[PDB]
RNA sequence: CGAUGAUUUUUGCCCUGCACAUUUUAGAUGGAUACGAAUAAGACUUUUUAGUCGCUGGACCAUAGCAGGCUGGCAACGGUGCGCUUAGCGGAAAGGCUUUGUGCGCUUGCCGGCGGAUAGCAAUGUCAACAUGCGCGGGGAUAAAUCCUUUGCAUACGACUUAG
RNA sequence: CAUCGGUUUGGAGCGGCAGGAUAAUGGCGGAGGAAUGUGGCACGGCUUCUGCUGUGUGUUAUAGCCUCUGACGAUACUGCCA
């Protein structure tokens, strides 16, 4: 066959979920320009925002019309359940480790480093017999 | 003014297979393989099946968009090259001094040798590019084939073949002696 | 500027001859109420026999959006000087407030006309309610049905000044 | 075991100035990962001691200090304006210092 | 933002000005800085541009006697090295010691083909220029004016490429060798509570 | 304003500057490139010229007014005993231009070559490679080590040869030692072919064809300190010009506020290293033959 | 900037294992933590259709013990430091990267017993790599250059080519 | 080191009050309308109709949107806090 190898790029469309801030979903609703979208979200406000401003995620809220207000978004986020298909991924599990690992203290951090001497004895007994 | 989008279509035959992979273009056909590296243009490829491949500039300017058919074209005579060859016929003009052509080898190498182009002694030669066949008709007097699967290959060494005879220090208008591309087709007739 | 769309309404001084003169109402871009009432008399005296001194402003008032978040096609009919003449043109945008095309096109003709803020009149700005409104393909290319399109080769910005892995551009 | 540091490290940058005329009494220091002045501003206060050897000895020691404090947030890029009991000689720019967790107020 | 001993900086792919600039104010405040792989660097502009450029640069010379003018280095390093030397102030005693702590090279020689070399985003090509101008290798560019060992450059650097590509699958197999010894100790006592501390 | 009259530049800017050469031996600026499929074979010899004379020959040079005629035309003579190789210096491309990487010797080194390291010989031990002549200890692997390092690692080989000068009419003991670039097959070819000739003379036979095209580097004669007249070939001032007449009377404009370095100046003349090319050999003589 | 020859029979020189004391530092204070290439692209699995990863190093390694003391036990047969030792690779400036066996330690993988005070509420509160000298110990080698006379392939004088 | 007094630079500062179209929005309710027309329906090209899809129709259906509006409730912005 022609086997041709195509981009896997994220579009701005309707349906996008956004990163805004690094901390909160919102999706796009309605293209403004080559630059600025309209986005919307459950804990959000409705904004004219920037593309520059904001990251694409992998997710797109399927079946969203075009200029949907905020009770239509609202709704159609919490039927297709944005926030657990987020929570599920590899780029959210990692942000909430950084915080996670940013709300340690002193005497936690001893007992991670206590507990990481005595996984890594087991790791190299594991080792050097595998 | 930043279009949004662009796009164009290939159109593959049947016995052509194109392969792309970061923009490196590989057609394969009856007969041969030609590929073509386009990495000096931003554009995208889709497979929209076995006979069409989609071509895509995604917010280009005016000459970013300019760029496309362009590469829609080169990879269109690619497909053809490898479908039906290329074939480039050159006629031999002369009013007074005959034009010997031959094709001789020296060093593992094939030339085009150009002697008495208007009677001069010196001997022209000109290597023929690899992938390219010379030949001298044998249907037409005063006549050299030049054929190949590359389109590009081809049209330049007829170039060369016609530059090399250009005609110094006479009015040419009077003076047109020279070898000349008389007809660009291809090796399949159609 | 920062702009914002003021309501500015004057009148000549009442006289014993005319007691109650005509209200006049202007719509000026301004970014604040001290040019905003300068613009209202800059106009009037194009317009009519009256002065700063001679005149009084009767008020002025914010103008907010309608629609804050829907997003509109506005056109916007000018006037501006350039270094040889004075030229008419007609110019759209997208933005969801009126004020923020305004903003767009102040910008727009400073990068594309070099035309200072002194340099421009603006005649009109209009919403355009019908697709079939839209005049300029720069605008009209993004009013298409299912429209996508992705962002292609994305940079990262970095807090640090050296980075310990190659770069990346996919998005 | 193998690092003992209380300090943050910190280096001596320049001297405020103008284009053409410095002001030795004001020191430019760069505090080890501070990038911003909303960072910067957890060290105002703190003490600075430049370390450094000299050839006499004074009770035993060659090694000398000269002591200081960060006073102010520097720009947009998290260095800060130090002040020191005696000006930090200008042979020192680039030079290390030692930003003190002194006076704590953690 | 780390204070390094030496931060090495793979030179490909950066742009000259850029990465000077940023270079300057490194060695400036006392870091020292390694730059390899000089003749991978790249200035914005096509390459006749900068070739006509250079010789601009070439036609200034001492007139009452050639051997005192301006000293037109060729080589890649040398040109990285004039950019930087334009961004110090090298006839201070404090521009030579920033001077001091600064080195270029052409290919990675030793002993840094067995370090780690980084790269600089403020200066990088690919996410500075608009990704359809035309750019300038310096190592075409230094050729083109009289540099010599371009071919020899390239060979050696083959050879180092391979050296660091069977390095880089040992490296590999033993990292997927400790992944199987971690995935045996996970779901154990210490792993767990690891999990909850975000480790 | 400019001159009066155009006239061509006095002497060659390409000779500066015109001092003395740092060594009376020539040195070989730039040897033969080296092709692999040639035999193994030496690129240069070195001699000592003797005189001049004439020849008569017959043209061959058809189109000639002297086609088919005698002709008499001056040739030199050089006297060249055959050169004894006594080592072989391995060469590493770098970045930085080629450089030495190892530099082996032969185990012997006649006393004339070994003269060649000394100021005062006479007051000498004559200690000059003794403990390296000691290397060759019954087994000299610390030789056929270095060897291996060359042929590993080097992509230049040249073999350190020097002249039998006492075979010379001259009164100079001292030989004189070159290296001289070894071309033509694979380097460890002419890593062989050096260690199998340490201690061997080499003929010029060997190097020089007759009627070939050699290059000869020497240093020129040499007349100390010149004026500008025969230094530069300048014209002479007029008679009756006050304080001296073999000058440059204008040695520069008002500005630029210097002097500068293409005005001809007074200054040593000859004793300049020169590289003379296309030289024919009408004979390669032999010391057996007495005709 | 490199290769190479010879390096004082003087108590002088070289190499080396220590031990002590000194001078200096453009500036140690856990670790410079090694693919290459593309960027309109990379990498996994099936299938080449599709899904997944990144969205920064706030990472990774190391990190507990009088600046880290003295002792005991359990579990493992691992980790690590040093000393010999085996083999291989590295010439771009290799002067480094691996590796075999062995011995002596330590081990915080787990559980114990004893010690630190008074430097007084802080005062760098002194802990490093490079160099040199000096005492020992073990090995090792045993020169030239200049002036002077001479030469004339050189030359104003220096310098140069020679010879002694 | 503490506390004070003078001067001064800050905080992801916190709270209360006022004004405006007694913000404009948004949310909820009602009425009307259209298309870059959702479902449906009727023809098609590739699909074992596997976000299938295209073109017509028409007006909420198996998506929605726009305009006007009714009663509430906030926030932004700008001020004030002895």
């Amino acid at each position: 066959s022609s086997t041709v190898k195509a981009a896997n790029w994220r579009f701005v469309e309707v349906g996008r979920v956004v990163l805004v801030d690094n901390k909160e979903l919102a999706t796009i609703v309605e293209i403004i320009d080559q630059k600025r979208v309209l986005i919307d979200g459950p804990k959000i406000q409705r904004q004219a925002i920037a593309l520059a401003k904001i990251v694409l995620t992998p997710i797109v809220l399927p079946n969203l019309p075009r200029g949907s207000r905020t009770a239509t978004v609202t709704k159609k986020w919490a039927a297709a359940d944005i926030d657990a298909k987020w929570a599920a991924s590899g780029w959210a599990k990692k942000l909430a480790n950084k915080e996670r690992r940013s709300q340690l203290s002193d005497f936690e951090r001893f007992q991670v480093m206590v507990l990481k001497k005595q996984r890594r004895f087991a790791t190299k007994k594991a080792l050097v017999k595998a | 003014m930043k279009y949004i989008q662009t796009d164009q279509i290939l159109d593959i035959p049947e016995g052509v297979t194109v392969d792309i992979k970061a923009r490196v273009v590989k057609v394969t056909g009856p007969r041969g393989e030609l590929t073509k590296d386009l990495k000096h243009i931003d554009v995208t490829f889709n497979k929209i099946n076995n006979r069409a491949i989609k071509i895509t500039v995604h917010n280009g300017d005016r000459k970013h968009v300019a760029a496309l058919r362009t590469v829609k074209s080169l990879i269109a005579n690619l497909i053809t090259g490898v479908t039906k060859g290329y074939k480039y016929k050159m006629r031999f003009v002369y009013a007074h001094f005959p034009i010997n052509v031959n094709i001789i080898k020296k060093d593992g190498q094939d030339y085009v040798e150009i002697r008495n182009f208007l009677g001069e002694k010196r001997v022209r030669e000109v290597k023929i590019h690899e992938g390219v066949t010379m030949e001298i008709s044998s249907t037409q007097k005063d006549e050299l084939i030049v054929s190949g699967n590359s389109l590009e290959a081809v049209s330049q060494n007829a170039a060369d073949i016609q530059q090399i005879c250009r005609v110094r220090n006479k009015d040419i208008r009077k003076f047109l002696d020279g070898i000349y591309v008389s007809e660009r087709g291809t090796i399949v007739e159609e | 500027s920062r702009l914002n769309e003021y309501q500015v309404i004057g009148r000549n001084l009442p006289t014993e001859s005319v007691p109650e003169p005509k209200l006049f109402r202007m719509r000026i871009f301004a970014p604040n109420t001290v040019v905003a009432k300068s613009r209202y008399w800059y106009f009037l005296q194009k317009l009519h026999k009256v002065k700063k001194a001679s005149g009084e402003i009767v008020s002025v008032n914010i103008i907010s959006e309608a629609k804050p978040t829907k997003v509109k096609t506005f056109g916007i009919w000018l006037r501006y000087e350039s270094r040889s003449g004075i030229h008419n043109m007609y110019k759209e945008y997208r933005d969801v407030t009126r004020v923020g095309a305004v903003e767009t096109m102040y910008q727009d003709l400073a990068a594309r006309h070099r035309a200072r803020f002194r340099s421009i009149h603006i005649l009109k700005v209009v919403e355009l309610e019908k697709t079939d409104d839209v005049k300029r393909q720069y605008v009209k290319q993004f009013l298409t049905k299912d429209l996508k399109f992705p962002l292609p080769h994305r940079v990262q910005k970095s807090k640090k000044l050296f980075q310990a892995t190659a770069p990346t551009t996919f998005y | 075991a193998e690092s003992h540091r209380l300090y943050v490290k910190g280096k001596h940058i320049s001297y405020q100035r103008s284009k053409s005329v410095t002001n030795p009494n004001v020191s430019l220091i760069q505090i080890e990962g501070v990038a911003s002045p909303k960072d910067a501003k957890f060290y105002l206060g703190k003490r600075i001691a430049y370390v450094y050897r000299a050839p006499k000895e004074i009770r035993g020691s060659k090694i000398r200090v000269i002591w200081g404090k960060v006073t102010r947030t520097h720009g947009n890029n998290g260095l800060v304006r130090a002040n020191f009991k005696k000006n930090l000689p200008p042979k020192t720019f680039g030079a290390s210092v030692r930003i003190m967790l002194y006076p704590s107020n953690i | 933002s780390s204070f390094e001993k030496v931060v090495v900086i793979d030179g490909k792919g950066h742009l000259l000005g850029r990465l000077a600039s940023i270079v300057s104010k490194q060695i400036l405040n006392g870091q020292k800085v390694v730059v390899v792989r000089c003749e991978e660097l790249n200035i914005s502009g096509e390459f006749f541009r900068n070739k006509l450029k250079y010789h601009d640069y070439l036609r200034k010379a001492t007139r009452y006697n050639k051997k005192k003018g301006p000293f037109h280095f060729r080589a890649p390093s040398r040109i990285l090295y004039k950019a930087i030397r334009g961004m110090i102030p090298h006839k201070t005693a404090r521009g030579k010691a920033a001077l001091e702590r600064l080195k270029v090279f052409e290919g990675v020689p030793p002993p840094y083909d067995k370090k780690k070399r980084v790269v600089v985003p403020q200066a990088l090509r690919v996410l500075r220029l608009k990704p359809g101008r035309k750019y300038t290798t310096v190592g075409k560019l230094s050729s083109a004016v009289g540099w010599k060992y371009e071919s020899v450059v390239e060979k050696l650097e083959e050879k180092r490429k391979v050296q660091s590509a069977e390095y880089y699958a040992k490296k590999k197999a033993l990292t997927k060798k400790l992944n199987a010894a971690k995935a045996s100790t996970a779901e154990s006592e210490a792993a767990q509570k690891l999990a909850a501390f975000g480790y | 304003s400019h001159r009066k009259y155009e006239a061509p530049r006095h002497g060659s800017l390409g000779f500066l500057p015109r001092k003395r050469a740092a060594k009376q031996r020539g040195r070989v600026k730039s040897f033969p490139k080296d092709v692999k499929s040639k035999p193994v074979a030496l690129t240069a010899f070195l001699g000592y010229k003797a005189g001049m004379t004439t020849i008569v020959r017959d043209l061959d040079r058809p189109g000639s007014k002297m086609h088919k005629r005698e002709v008499v035309e001056a040739a030199t003579v050089v006297d060249t005993p055959p050169m004894v190789v006594v080592g072989v210096v391995g060469y590493v491309e770098t970045p930085r231009g080629l450089r030495s990487l190892t530099t082996v010797w032969a185990e012997h080194l006649s006393e004339e070559v070994r003269r060649r390291f000394y100021k005062n010989w006479y007051k000498s031990k004559k200690k000059a490679f003794t403990k390296y002549s000691g290397k060759y200890a019954t087994d000299a692997k610390q030789v056929e080590t270095e060897l291996a390092r060359i042929k590993k690692y080097a992509s230049v080989v040249r073999v350190l040869a020097h002249t039998q000068i006492k075979k010379t009419p001259l009164s100079q003991k001292k030989a004189h030692l070159a290296e001289i670039q070894i071309n033509g097959g694979s380097v460890s070819d002419k890593v062989d072919w050096a260690k199998e000739h340490f201690e061997k003379e080499v003929s010029v036979d060997s190097v020089f064809e007759q009627d070939e095209m050699i290059d000869v580097i020497a240093v020129t004669k040499g007349h100390g300190f010149e004026g500008v007249t025969h230094r530069w070939g300048t014209k002479k001032l007029p008679r009756k010009t006050h304080r001296g007449l073999r000058k440059v009377a204008c040695i520069g404009a008002w500005h630029p506020a210097n002097v500068n370095w293409t005005v001809a100046r007074a200054g040593q003349n000859g004793y300049h290293h020169r590289t003379s090319i296309n030289h024919k050999v009408y004979r390669v003589g032999k010391g057996t033959d007495e005709a």
